[PDB]
Formats: structure tokens, C-alpha cells, sequence
């Protein structure tokens, strides 16, 4: 158990694309009709902090990514499809609004 | 990338030893930061 | 770009620890007089998804580490001390109450 | 570490194959999945 040194605390905590499980409905709020197997995705987006009130972490650049999901419908069936989910590439402190 | 890589992590450690000076330059290290994380996505 | 197959969506999506960013504050409630830099730390914290209505993601094992951490007191000064966060080593899909 | 690892992975790969069936035992890939990741922590 080494102490984390304050640059290497500072760098790692500092706005940048960080795995984030995020919720599949979230993403595809149009799709109420079905339950999602697995119900949430691990996806690169912006986290962390700008360490300044009057700006926050934005996504400066996107790209897309496919995963196998696992679709049911209710008093239907299932099945496994292919299914895209935007992850961010780049991400900088900008002003807030 | 190697040869950016390079210079970042040089102009990184030219800052971080004077964190604790009272008017340190928070927004050019955060500038810096960025850049690294930026070409390390790339890379 | 290859897409993700399935299971390892579903392993990789499901309730386990992940590196999620943490604001600092949230841990320390009682510390209203500083600034904190970074604001926001590294932790391993359980996330993700159990898959089912009636279970949810809690931790069942934990663990502490040591960071550097500014600490900014208005009107006074700043000093880079160690504080301790809790982390999470293990985690399980268990019933809701 | 590595045996448990192994015996783990000859489990799942022995579930994998059946997720599309109707009745899949999903607890029972579930609470696998949550050894797994422990075994990993702990190793």
C-alpha cells in the first residue's frame, strides 16, 4: 500500500475519457418496449474534474462503438443484436454556460 | 509519438516540482494535462 | 473496430469494482472551510448491473488508500497532505430492501 | 491462484454457449461472473 503521489493523483483525476457503465435505456430512451441483457454498457466518456468553478469537462471529440446486446420483448421473445453507443475520444475543460 | 510523448512529459516535469509556489500556473498544467491524455488516446 | 461480443459485454458490464471518480467532498462532509485539489479522486467502487429488478450492486469487502491532497483554506493558506479513501474489493449482486 | 482461475474459466466456457436458450440459468452465470472478478482482485 504505496501513498498515490499528488501528480499522479492530479493527472489521473483530471478531466479525461474514463470507462463509465452507463445505462443502455439512457442512451435509447425511444426503446421502452424492451428489456436490455446486459442492462448497461462500458463506455469511454469525459469524467473528472476541472479544479476551476467556472468550467466544466466536455467531449471535444466522438466516436461510436458496437456491442452485442441481448433484446427482449415481453410476450414475444428475445434476441441478440448488434447495437452502437457513443464514447468520447477527447475531453477539455471549457467555460460554463 | 514517441517524439511528442517526449516533449510533453518534459514540459510536465519542468512544471511539477513547483506545485506548492503560491502563484503557481494551475490552468497551464491543466492545458498540459489535457494534451497528454489527448495524445495518449491517440497513440 | 471489432464489435464487442456479448458475454464479454456482459461480464464486463456487471457489478464489479471500477475506477470512478469521486469528489473528494462527498467523503469528507465535515470539511467545509477547504478547497480540495484535485477536487475529485480515483477510487475503485462497485458498478454496473445486476440484471435484475429485484438485486442491486453493493459492496462486500473494502479496503482503504493513501493520497496526496491539496488542501486550500481561504485566507489562511495550502498545504499537500496524505488523506485516506475507502475503496472497494469485491462486490455483489444482493436483494433490495 | 491460477488453478481456481482456470476452473472459473472452464465454467464459463461451459455456460456460454447456452444464453440464447429459453430457460438459461442467468443466476447461475451471475454469481460465476461475481467469482471471477474476485479472483481477479485477489490474484
Amino acid at each position: 500500500h504505496e501513498v498515490v503521489k499528488f501528480m499522479d493523483v492530479y493527472q489521473r483525476s483530471y478531466c479525461h475519457p474514463i470507462e463509465t457503465l452507463v445505462d443502455i435505456f439512457q442512451e435509447y430512451p425511444d426503446e421502452i418496449e424492451y428489456i436490455f441483457k446486459p442492462s448497461c454498457v462500458p463506455l469511454m466518456r469525459c469524467g473528472g474534474c476541472c479544479n476551476d468553478e467556472g468550467l466544466e469537462c466536455v467531449p471535444t471529440e466522438e466516436s461510436n462503438i458496437t456491442m452485442q446486446i441481448m433484446r427482449i420483448k415481453p410476450h414475444q421473445g428475445q434476441h441478440i443484436g448488434e447495437m452502437s453507443f457513443l464514447q468520447h475520444n477527447k475531453c477539455e475543460c471549457r467555460p460554463k454556460k | 509519438c514517441a517524439a511528442e510523448l517526449a516533449a510533453l512529459e518534459a514540459e510536465l516535469a519542468a512544471l511539477e516540482g513547483h506545485v506548492e509556489e503560491a502563484d503557481f500556473p494551475w490552468g497551464k498544467l491543466n492545458n498540459l494535462i489535457e494534451k497528454l491524455w489527448q495524445l495518449k488516446q491517440a497513440c
